[PDB]
């Protein structure tokens, strides 16, 4: 064989594609039993097939706490038709990846490979989801693994603080922890998981999302397998009412002399969720407007090193470790807040600065036109650059068909983005500030201020 | 002053000095000498047989 | 645990050999004075094989023993090679063990925690001496007869039980056929006990590891045994084989007395009776005393001192490199021991009586002096400190 | 097999009666005679069963061994309350061996190998 | 008289176990129609269609390549340069990384803040990264902003100016970032491996360089580096997404001037000072660390060497393993099965690096100080059984895995532009997917054995270890284990 | 195992802010920080005659 600088002689080259290829349209189809099949055509040689379920952390009665973490962990294992050995062998034989994820509202199973293996991908994924047999010894091994994981999960302060916020600020169903607790890790077994799956994996809560597949072939493959599931009315969604609270817990006292930093956060609540599209998009634009920083990051300049938070805090008080704003839009409910890290000698000052900054955002007339235009451009550019990968488009189709029932074209989101103005962000921020405060802290608790006095610094 | 044993860990230089008081080294670039080793050792394995 | 097998060398079948031969940790600065234990093991194996093949052609009777040895040398294919290997390998075996002992004396290997090893070594030495002396008889020459007579009649010097034990040992009234057959059976038996004692000796050493030319703690820098000391042992073995074969093929009678080619004749006595070259220090110490009881009971202090060296408990530095005075005493003891060896092969008159009576005094002043350096030097840090 | 079946053959019935009698004497089941040192598949089958079943097995073995040491047999009433040939191990053993065969077909390595004695 | 099979606490549980095992047995054919665990080779000629890569060489030697797709909404524009830390002079060792850091401040027409606020107001961002042989500066933008981004790139590369205060600030920040990187103890492993395998050559050095050298990195040196190593023939401009080749080529031809016309290529600078593999070890014993980490490396191929595909297949068939993976102990390869069944390591990953005229090939495991002997035995045993007894199923599975990986990694505009640029510097041409495949499925068991017996069997090694490595076998153990006396 | 003293210490921590808020049953950081010299200096300073 010649060196790679000289072409191989006996190859056959399929003809190329035109420089302009009109993109396809999403074709959504529902079976009589409620099973929704969605698909979209793509140009790359790769596919991506997902399977999304409406179950999640909120559907969790106290006798089955911690079930979602294991349901993630027992992802692609011994089914009723093949072993775990055979599943791993099939996946490695075609050369595909496989992954599963679980969050507070919806389950996600994904599987991607090259585009000539579509029937095998569909069949294997549907089998691993629809006919799982939970074997006691495999579940026990997974339980040992999660015990070792949770015992050492105190190396991420960020997610721990976010969980503390979401636990203190709520009272209803949405207050459960997605990560499990040692009680759950000593209460879970195969029967519990099997009953949970049987109860929650009904037909009207499952949608197939594909990224690079013709609709007719995928429908032909997946019609004989999913059409047999019985139809059943969907249970009514649980509820949680926002209730301002406070959380505190000191670190293990073997790590205080090391000068461990102080961490805390603030929070608020939005009456709207994802059904109020304009409010959610305004909230996204506001979050991109606030931005943040890390004092250590080395990524792209376009991350927002000329945002409000960075310039007006870190370049003005260098004592900070890290400031950043976060939000988590849910269905019918939203959240916003700020997380800050600093040593044990600037805490109450940090609270004062952050509450001042929130109220500065609240009052009308404090935002420049350049600021709003830059935030709008950054938000739309981020959305469009996010939509490049096939994984993102499959996940987007699945999540949207779950939530709204139909896919909303990107043009609609861009139009709603362009409608943003100063009065709209002002009114929305007024609605943010009109809600009771949620707070939590970590590290050296003995210095963080009281809840009531800080709460009085705000409005009602 | 920093320890001598830690200054050699965070300084991955590539210029290494061995101890030539007993064994000299071939100049860098020269081939190996595995075949000559087998050559020398067979002459004794014959005798032992 | 390792729920599936990795190596044959770590399976239960080969665990013992692996752990005690291949992966065993040894100091990395052992010199060539540490090969003589293995070399002596090979010497013992050579003796056993050669003897098992000589004992297929030898008849233990007074009428036949001499003629059967000569039949072996003159009428069996290669039999001269067997006899010469045996009669010279005894000498090689004694040479190697003497060098081993003096190595142990130099770097002070008897001290804690290695006194069980020293005591087992002394027992092994006694077994070696008995075996060689019993086996020098079966050819039934002149020196065989008269050496047996002198040495085994030296046991009637003891009080009242003396004549009884001598007569019971001889199986009769004089050294005759019964003694010959008895000694043959004992000679065939003792070397297997020697093998067992050697294996016990090695286990006792392996339960604490070896010393080193420095005499310090050595647990921070160790290397395995294979291939690093296997090749050094190989060098030693090949040099030893060259030496052994120079003895066998080009000078096989230099290390013996000519009188053993004359069949035993109890009436005439040889004019100068001596045992082999490796019993002459004991023989000189034994004849150094003008008294039978004293002469016999002067050997007992030799073995008592050799067996009681390890139990002095004040010396703190082992190797003689950092001990000038004990080093000089070591060399002077070596010279004196050679002088005893040379004296043990001379007629007993002037000027050899004084030179045979003083070296025993020096040989005992060695085992008396050494604790005095122990004490006088235990307090050395307090005087020379900076 | 045909003749191994008890209900047709007529010895096989005598063989079954003899074995059941010998097992009822010491109060243990036929699946107790299997040994985790023989196969290493019995080890896995017993490593997958629930804890209560293995504990009952251990208690039965200790009872039988005490009886054999003392040179005596269970009383007639506890010999009436016996039931050998009530298995707890055959299906799990078949599962483990079938998985072993299927893994042998497709390359792979064994999951546990015996030591060389 | 005996209790019914539900009258005791253990009989009930036994019956439940038997009931579940009966539930597990009988399968459904309609789910067993398309899948099969036995690997077979496929024909992917129906999907490899891609837009054509159009390459244009300007009369200055410069190369412009694109991949024009007019349906997208974002574009990537960048510059790939044939330079790195290999082509320095033993006195200016960290200059490449320093130049990369300081390139984003100068451009006397535009001060730093105004440039950064342009790009943040533009909606896109530009990154950079350097290595021993390839530096890069590229930007992601929207479709309407491509001319603006290309103008920014040309200005920052051609009209850069340096100032002393910025130099001091950069010097201190780079001392800080050197102190930041010594804490993940894996790039340390590979820096020491690269510094022991190639001692007394250019490839032995490190991209960041000494502190005693960053002390004296004054401006004239940066100017000399720019005027010496950024030459027109050695540069490549690439773009992907919603662009057109003619527009880019005309804008480039109009904009890229004032470049130094040095008639020097990489061929002369690598023809002298070659890369020789020596074979040695470095052992760093600490013993207050909980975990040990080491890598053992053979020598590898080059970019144009016809055996790189075989080495890639070998690396795929010696795959990686981690304690959080879903594969577990059924993971296809052999070394992964050993490491996972016997719980001997934390993680491991077969690696493969290619340079022009040399390469590397190794394992890199992580483990506790109690299991190092079994780990090293399994590693070397499998590495050599490669050259003795390769099987057909393993090779077919490795070929399938390599195809799938090499295509799934090309996803998005930035990966596509990176692909085009790097394949125009390493090969001199971008190989279509059809030729990649036609070369990959032409590596069967015989070729695996041949290349393995050329590269692995009875050759010198280089090792580097860190941590509690007092129980790691010595050099001679590894060196002898590279051949078998059974055969 | 002793929730009563745990609650008493928690009360004396939360309800107070001055010297009376100091811990009596110690925590791990001070334990890693303590040695002979600290106790020696403490005793030398605070075990005076008038007390
Ligand atoms: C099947 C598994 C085989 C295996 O495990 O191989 C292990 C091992 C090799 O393992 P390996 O890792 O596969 O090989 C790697 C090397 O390349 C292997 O290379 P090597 O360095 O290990 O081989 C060196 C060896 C090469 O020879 C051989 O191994 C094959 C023969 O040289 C010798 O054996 C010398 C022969 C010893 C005779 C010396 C006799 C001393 C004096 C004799 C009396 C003097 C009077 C005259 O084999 C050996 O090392 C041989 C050891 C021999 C020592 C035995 C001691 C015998 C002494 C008794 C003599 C007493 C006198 C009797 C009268
Ligand atoms: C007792 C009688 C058995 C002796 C042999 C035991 C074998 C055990 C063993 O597994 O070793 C192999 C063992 C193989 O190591 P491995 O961990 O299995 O892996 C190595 C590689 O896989 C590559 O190594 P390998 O697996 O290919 O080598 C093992 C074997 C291959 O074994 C097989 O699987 C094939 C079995 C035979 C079929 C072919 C016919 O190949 C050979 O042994 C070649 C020998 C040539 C044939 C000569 C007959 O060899 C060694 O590691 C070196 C051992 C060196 C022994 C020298 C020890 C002497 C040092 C102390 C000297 C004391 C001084 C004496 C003076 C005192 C006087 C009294
Ligand atoms: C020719 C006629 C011969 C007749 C016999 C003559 C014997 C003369 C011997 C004189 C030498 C004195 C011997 C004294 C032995 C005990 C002395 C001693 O110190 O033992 C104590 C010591 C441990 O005690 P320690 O810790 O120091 O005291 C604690 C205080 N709180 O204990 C230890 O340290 C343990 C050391 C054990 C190693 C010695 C074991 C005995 C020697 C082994 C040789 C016997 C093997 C024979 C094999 C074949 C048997 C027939
Ligand atoms: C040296 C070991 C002791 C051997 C010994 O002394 O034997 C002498 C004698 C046995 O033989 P003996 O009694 O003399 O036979 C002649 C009968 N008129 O001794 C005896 O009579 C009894 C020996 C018992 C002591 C043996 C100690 C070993
Ligand atoms: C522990 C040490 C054990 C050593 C045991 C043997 C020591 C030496 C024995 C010996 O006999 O060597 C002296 C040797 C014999 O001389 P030779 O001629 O046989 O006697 C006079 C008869 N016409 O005559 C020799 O000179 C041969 C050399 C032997 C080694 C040197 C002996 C040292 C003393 C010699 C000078 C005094
Ligand atoms: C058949 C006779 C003997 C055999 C086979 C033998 C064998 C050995 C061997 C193999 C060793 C360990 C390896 C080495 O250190 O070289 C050893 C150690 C030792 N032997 Fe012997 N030996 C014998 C006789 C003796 C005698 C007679 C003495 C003392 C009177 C003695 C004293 C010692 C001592 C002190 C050591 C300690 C080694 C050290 O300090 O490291 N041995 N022996
Ligand atoms: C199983 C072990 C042994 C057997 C069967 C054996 C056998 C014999 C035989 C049959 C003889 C008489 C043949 C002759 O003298 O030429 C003899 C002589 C002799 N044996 Fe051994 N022997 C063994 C071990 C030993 C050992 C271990 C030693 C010394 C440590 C030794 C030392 C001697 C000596 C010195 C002679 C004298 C030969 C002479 O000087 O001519 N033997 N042996
Ligand atoms: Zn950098």
């Amino acid at each position: 064989a010649p060196p790679l600088d000289f072409p191989l002689p006996g190859v056959t080259l399929p003809s190329p594609l035109p420089d302009h290829v009109a993109p396809g349209k999403t074709i959504v189809t529902t079976l009589p039993n409620g099973i929704k099949l969605a698909s979209e055509t793509s140009a790359g040689p790769a596919a991506s097939i997902g399977l999304y379920v409406d179950c999640g952390s909120i559907y969790e009665t106290p006798l089955t706490f911690g079930a979602t973490h294991l349901l993630e962990r027992m992802a692609f294992k011994s089914t009723r038709n093949r072993t775990h050995f055979r599943v791993v062998r099939e996946v490695e034989a075609i050369g595909g990846n496989v992954q599963a994820s679980a969050s507070r509202e919806q389950m996600g199973y994904t599987f991607d490979a090259l585009k000539t293996h579509v029937p095998e991908m569909v069949e294997l994924l549907v089998d691993c989801v629809r006919n799982p047999v939970f074997l006691d010894w495999e579940v026990n091994e997974q339980l040992l693994k999660v015990k070792a994981e949770v015992g050492e999960a105190s190396k991420n302060p960020q997610d721990l603080l976010l969980e503390a916020i979401h636990s203190a600020g709520y009272s209803g169903a949405l207050a459960n922890p997605l990560l499990a607790s040692e009680s759950a890790l000593n209460g879970l077994n195969g029967s519990i998981l099997e009953e949970f799956v049987a109860e929650n994996y009904t037909a009207p809560r499952i949608v197939l999302a594909a990224s690079g597949v013709e609709h007719e072939e995928l429908l032909s493959i997946a019609e004989p397998l999913l059409s047999d599931l019985p139809n059943v009315p969907r249970p009514e969604e649980p509820k949680s009412v926002y209730t301002g609270g406070d959380y505190r817990c000191h670190t293990e006292s073997g790590h205080i002399l090391n000068g461990q930093r102080t961490h805390f956060a603030l929070a608020f609540e939005l009456p709207g969720g994802w059904h109020k599209l304009k409010d959610a998009m305004v909230l996204t634009v506001l979050q991109m407007l606030l931005g943040g920083g890390g004092s250590f990051s080395a990524g792209g300049p376009g991350k927002g090193m000329y945002s409000r938070l960075y310039l007006r805090v870190l370049n003005e008080y260098p004592q900070f470790h890290s400031i950043s704003a976060f939000n988590n839009i849910y269905n019918n409910t939203g959240i916003f807040g700020i997380q800050v890290t600093t040593g044990s000698d600037f805490v109450s000052k940090a609270i004062d600065i952050t509450v001042n900054e929130l109220l500065a955002v609240a009052t009308s007339g404090q935002v420049d036109q350049v600021q709003l235009d830059r935030a709008k451009q950054a938000t739309k550019s981020a959305i469009l650059m996010n939509l490049e990968s096939r994984m993102v488009v499959s996940e987007d189709i699945g999540r949207q068909v779950l939530t709204y029932g139909e896919r909303k074209p990107v043009e609609d989101f861009l139009k709603a983005v362009d409608e943003v103005t100063l009065k709209d962000i002002a009114s929305i921020s007024q609605k943010l500030i009109s809600s009771p405060l949620t707070m939590a802290s970590y590290g050296d608790v003995i210095y963080v201020p009281n809840y009531e006095s800080v709460s009085s610094k705000f409005r009602s | 002053e920093i320890p001598a044993t830690v200054a050699a860990v965070k300084n991955p230089s590539s210029k290494i000095v061995y101890d030539e008081h007993n064994h000299e080294r071939y100049p860098p670039g020269d081939p190996s000498k595995r075949a000559f080793a087998y050559f020398v050792l067979t002459g004794g394995r014959f005798v032992y047989a | 645990m390792r729920n599936q097998r990795f190596s044959l060398l770590k399976q239960p079948i080969s665990s013992t050999l692996n752990q005690h031969l291949i992966d065993y940790p040894t100091p990395s600065n052992l010199s060539y004075w540490w090969g003589f234990g293995s070399l002596a093991g090979i010497c013992l194996v050579i003796q056993i094989v050669t003897g098992v093949f000589l004992a297929m052609h030898y008849t233990p009777h007074v009428d036949l023993a001499f003629n059967s040895v000569e039949h072996v040398m003159r009428d069996v294919e290669g039999g001269w090679l067997l006899r010469y290997m045996h009669a010279n390998g005894a000498s090689m075996f004694l040479i190697v063990v003497h060098l081993h002992i003096f190595r142990g004396l130099y770097h002070a290997s008897y001290s804690s925690p290695r006194e069980f090893v020293r005591c087992l070594g002394v027992v092994i030495f006694l077994l070696m001496i008995v075996t060689a002396f019993t086996g020098y008889v079966p050819p039934w020459g002149q020196m065989s007869f008269w050496g047996a007579t002198v040495i085994t009649s030296l046991a009637s010097a003891i009080p009242v039980v003396g004549d009884t034990i001598v007569t019971w040992l001889w199986g009769g009234f004089s050294v005759d056929n019964a003694t010959l057959n008895r000694f043959f059976s004992l000679h065939h038996l003792l070397p297997f006990i020697l093998v067992g004692a050697s294996l016990l000796h090695l286990a006792a050493l392996h339960q604490y590891g070896s010393n080193n030319p420095l005499g310090v703690h050595s647990e921070m820098d160790q290397i395995s045994f294979y291939p690093y000391f296997y090749v050094k042992d190989l060098v030693g073995w090949v040099a030893f084989a060259i030496f052994f074969s120079i003895w066998i093929f080009y000078a096989p009678n230099v290390l013996g007395h000519p009188d053993n080619y004359i069949p035993a004749n109890p009436m005439p006595t040889p004019p100068h009776i001596v045992p082999e070259w490796y019993f002459l220090p004991i023989h000189a110490i034994l004849r150094s005393i003008p008294d039978k009881s004293g002469g016999v009971a002067a050997i007992a202090p030799v073995f008592i001192c050799l067996l009681a060296l390890p139990f002095f408990k004040s010396m703190y530095v082992r190797s003689s490199s950092f001990r000038p005075i004990h080093q000089g005493i070591f060399w002077l003891l070596l010279a004196d021991r050679l002088l005893l060896g040379w004296i043990g092969c001379q007629p007993v008159e002037a000027p050899f009586v004084t030179i045979g009576q003083i070296p025993p005094l020096v040989f005992f002043l060695f085992f008396a002096i050494t604790p005095i350096p122990g004490r006088v030097g235990r307090g050395i840090p307090n005087s020379y400190t900076d | 097999q045909s003749f191994i079946d008890p209900k047709k053959n007529w010895f096989a019935a005598q063989h079954m009666k003899a074995i059941s009698k010998r097992l009822r004497r010491f109060g243990l089941r036929y699946d107790d005679l299997y040994d985790p040192y023989y196969d290493l598949d019995v080890k896995e089958a017993l490593n997958r069963l629930p804890k209560e079943v293995v504990d009952a097995r251990h208690q039965r073995l200790k009872r039988a061994m005490d009886l054999s040491m003392k040179h005596e047999y269970l009383p007639e009433d506890l010999q009436a309350m016996q039931t050998p040939f009530r298995g707890y191990l055959q299906e799990m053993l078949a599962l483990v061996k079938r998985e072993k065969a299927e893994r042998e077909s497709l390359g792979g390595l064994p999951l546990y190998q015996r030591t060389i004695p | 008289s005996p209790p019914p099979p539900n009258a005791m606490v253990y009989d009930r549980l036994a019956e439940a176990v038997k009931a579940k095992l009966r539930q597990l047995e009988n399968p459904d054919p309609r789910f067993l129609k398309y899948g099969s665990p036995r690997p077979t080779l496929t024909d992917h000629t129906r999907i490899l269609a891609a837009p054509e890569t159009r390459v244009t060489t300007l009369p200055n030697g410069l190369r412009v390549a694109t991949e024009s797709s007019l349906a997208a909404r974002t574009a990537t524009v960048g510059v790939w340069i044939d330079a790195g830390s290999r082509f320095e002079t033993e006195e200016s060792n960290g200059t490449a990384h320093f130049l990369e850091h300081m390139i984003f401040k100068g451009t006397e027409k535009r001060n730093a803040r105004e440039l950064e606020e342009e790009i943040e107001n533009m909606g896109g961002h530009l990154n950079a990264y350097t290595s021993r042989e390839q530096t890069t500066y590229y930007a992601k933008v929207a479709d309407k902003d491509v001319p603006k981004a290309l103008d920014i790139l040309a200005d920052i590369l051609q009209n850069s100016r340096f100032d002393e205060n910025r130099i001091s600030r950069e010097r201190d920040v780079i001392l800080r970032e050197m102190e930041e990187v010594e804490g993940q103890t894996e790039e340390v492993i590979f820096d020491h491996l690269h510094a022991t395998a190639f001692q007394y050559t250019p490839l032995g050095r490190t991209i960041l360089g000494p502190a005693q050298n960053i002390k004296t990195i004054t401006k004239d040196h940066l100017q000399n580096y720019i005027q010496t190593h950024y030459t027109a023939p050695r540069m490549v401009i690439a773009a992907s997404g919603a662009v057109k080749h003619e527009d880019i080529v005309e804008q480039v031809k109009k904009l890229f001037t004032k470049l130094s016309t040095d008639p020097t290529t990489a061929s002369q600078l690598v023809a002298k000072e070659p890369a020789i593999f020596t074979g040695s070890e470095v052992r760093m014993l600490d013993d207050e660390i909980p975990l040990a980490q080491f890598a053992v490396a053979f020598e590898g191929a080059s970019w144009k060497d016809p055996d790189s595909i075989a080495l890639m297949v070998m690396q795929a068939m010696l795959g990686s393993w981690n304690k959080t993976a879903g594969g577990g102990k059924h993971m296809g390869s052999e070394l992964a099965q050993r490491v996972g069944i016997n719980e001997v390591a934390e993680s491991m990953m077969a690696f493969n690096t290619n340079y022009k005229d040399t390469g590397l090939f190794g394992v890199y495991a992580v483990a506790k100080p109690d299991c190092l002997d079994d780990l090293s035995y399994a590693i070397m045993y499998e590495t050599t059984k490669l050259a003795y007894r390769v099987s057909d199923d393993d090779v077919t599975r490795a070929r399938n895995q390599l195809k799938s990986s090499l295509l799934l990694y090309i996803d998005g505009t930035s990966p596509v532009a990176e692909d085009i640029g790097r394949q125009l510097l390493t090969y001199g041409r971008r190989i279509p997917f059809a030729e990649l495949f036609a070369r990959i499925d032409a590596v069967d068991a015989s070729t695996i054995k041949r290349v393995a017996n050329r590269f692995i069997y009875d050759k010198d090694i280089a090792i580097a270890a860190m941590g509690p490595i007092q129980r790691l076998p010595d050099y001679n153990w590894f060196r002898r284990r590279t051949y078998w006396n059974r055969y």
